[PDB]
């Protein structure tokens, strides 16, 4: 694409600069370019990719929620109906969000996932695939909320199956996957019991494995465990 | 809203 | 442009929605469209225009400062020189910033300023013209930092002359103009004494006029006076 | 950095 003429190493370097500058749209474009070079990504590079798109889509999701809220309020009884603008603008943001999700899913399908041989890489990408189908699910309504939801579920499930076979219970990727799949169950699949069960089992199995960790690994794992606890506190 | 990473 | 087919009232409404959604790039595009309808802007609409572009350019300026800092550090002795990437990316952000400034200056020149008959409108636009030349000045080096600086100065000066003739010393537009022109003197024109003198005289003349104000006007004026005091505290 | 509006 537009990044075809830039060196891979230069794209990675610029993604890092863009992160420092809080220029996440640029960071995402640089990392898209890097992926499209066709080489596998290192752990650091996978993190850059995920941080970039998480920030971009995060902004879009926040905006969509504000707009959807206004739209809902404008459509109720006992105030005023004031034209197509709120719907139009929510739709515009929605379409842009869907576009970013499709871009990320495109990168994962062509060809990050299939080239990911190791557990750490494959679980990371399948978690991402689950996440970006989840974001699509958040805004879906028509002939396709169900198929989108199933696509999220399938990706998360495959990731979970690999993670349980190949990674210890404290592995941050395994923990983050479980955190997000738990949120999928609560917020998307209307499965709050599955959400709570998953968060609790993940937390407890991690607790029991903390003794094997260095101080630094401990810090990383416990950070995500706290997020599991935060969610459980919200839900129970 | 719940935490994700 | 791309907004030519949208109703003026719809553009304004969407700018307001974009503000709520913290989508400042969209907000700026909507307000550009509104200006290009060719009608004068109301006070509320002028505020939307200024808020939008202030946020967009603010982000760019923050990013530019991070990048310039990294670039400066990478060019010094006793560490490492590591390629053209930091300069390239600072340049990219710089060019985008210059583009936004040129867009805003374009709107003011075609034709907001010339159609602005009243003091409140004309001072507001000339202040903006000063501000966007100031942002250009911040990143300027070559055959043109001086002419850019003079363009900022000329716009601010005309605004100041009108403001002193036509507005009371507590008028928020007059106050904000003086605040920014004072910063121009300190940060751009290497005139710290002029900066301090202007901030102090503006503050003192406003203080003496507060007695004429309602509680609400008082709140508005004193907010900006506090900014003058904050700057004076920084500089003295 | 100084305040502007
Ligand atoms: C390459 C790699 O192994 N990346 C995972 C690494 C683990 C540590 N870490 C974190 O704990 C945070 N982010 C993520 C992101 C994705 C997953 Cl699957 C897990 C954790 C950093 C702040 C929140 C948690 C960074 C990424
Ligand atoms: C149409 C109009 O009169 N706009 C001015 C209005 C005055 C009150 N106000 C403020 O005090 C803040 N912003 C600005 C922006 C530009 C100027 Cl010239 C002065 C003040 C709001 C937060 C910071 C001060 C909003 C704009
Ligand atoms: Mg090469
Ligand atoms: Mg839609
Ligand atoms: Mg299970
Ligand atoms: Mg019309
Ligand atoms: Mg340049
Ligand atoms: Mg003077």
């Amino acid at each position: 694409g537009a990044m075809g003429s830039m060196e891979r190493a230069s794209l990675i370097q610029k993604a890092k600069l863009a992160e420092q500058a809080e220029r996440y749209e640029d960071m995402a474009a640089f990392m898209k370019g890097a992926v499209e070079k066709g080489e596998e990504l290192s752990c650091e590079e996978r993190n850059l990719l995920s941080v970039a798109y998480k920030n971009v889509v995060g902004g879009q999701r926040a905006a969509w929620r504000v707009l959807s809220s206004i739209e809902q309020k404008s459509n109720e009884e006992g105030s005023e109906e004031k034209g197509p603008e709120v719907r139009e603008y929510r739709e515009k943001v929605e379409t842009e969000l869907q576009g970013v999700c499709d871009t990320v899913l495109g990168l994962l399908d062509s060809h990050l996932i299939k080239e990911a041989g190791d557990a750490e890489s494959r679980v990371f990408y399948l978690k991402m695939k689950g996440d970006y189908y989840r974001y699509l699910a958040e805004v879906a309504t028509g002939d396709d909320k169900k198929r989108i939801i199933d696509s999220a579920r399938s990706a998360y499930q495959e990731a979970m199956d690999i993670s349980k076979k190949e990674m210890p219970p404290t592995n941050p990727i395994r923990l983050g996957l479980a955190l997000n799949f738990s949120v999928f169950h609560y917020e998307i699949a209307n499965s709050p019991e599955e959400a709570i069960s998953l968060a609790k089992t993940t937390f407890d199995e991690a607790m029991a494995d903390l003794h094997t960790l260095s101080e630094d690994s401990y810090k990383d794992s416990t950070l995500i465990m706290q997020l599991l606890r935060d969610n459980l506190t919200l839900w129970t | 809203f719940p935490a994700t990473v």
